[PDB]
């Protein structure tokens, strides 16, 4: 991910102003997870839906 | 569209559910504490 | 009989057991003078006392005390 760049599937986080803002940490972890869901697949089992 | 904000400041007090909740609990200690205490006294001067 | 001068009591009290839920308890039993802890800092909330006092007392008249100890 480029600095000063915004992904296109990002995560948010509340400041203590109360507005939600781009994160980096936690839209790595989502890309993370999206990018290991893609090479391995993901499993749901026991998940109740 | 116009907004207007009448919030008085209230927007910068972080915690705003906490804080209210903590000094209402103070007063309400405070005020069940002094209560207790001044009638606990008056039994104990009445009896002696 | 009226030489009260004379006369003295001791009773053993009943146990009492008290059981702390609130700090206003705690308040309550702190006000009291007699009401002494070895550890003033004793952290009383959720605790059960019990107290096992006795009473000697000196009379002045039939229906006044000239003197009460509680211990």
């Amino acid at each position: 991910i480029p600095r000063e760049t915004i992904p296109f599937l990002h995560l948010r986080k509340k400041t203590p102003a109360g507005d939600w803002k781009y994160d980096r940490q936690l839209s790595s972890l989502f890309l993370d997870g999206l990018e290991k869901a893609a090479f391995n697949g993901v499993t749901f089992k026991d998940k109740y839906v | 569209p116009v907004m207007a904000d009448l919030n008085g400041g209230l927007q910068f007090v972080p915690e705003l559910k906490e804080f209210t909740a903590k000094l209402r609990k103070e007063l309400v200690e405070t005020s069940e504490v002094r209560k207790a205490v001044s009638i606990e006294t008056a039994l104990e001067h009445k009896v002696v | 009989y009226t030489d009260f001068e004379n006369t003295f009591q001791k009773t053993v009290e009943p146990v009492y057991q008290m059981h702390i839920k609130t700090s206003k308890d705690i308040a309550v039993l702190r006000s009291k003078e007699w009401f002494q802890l070895d550890d003033e800092d004793f952290d009383l909330l959720n605790k059960t006392l019990t107290f096992e006092t006795e009473t000697e007392v000196t009379f002045k008249n039939a229906n006044i005390f000239s003197s009460v100890k509680c211990f």
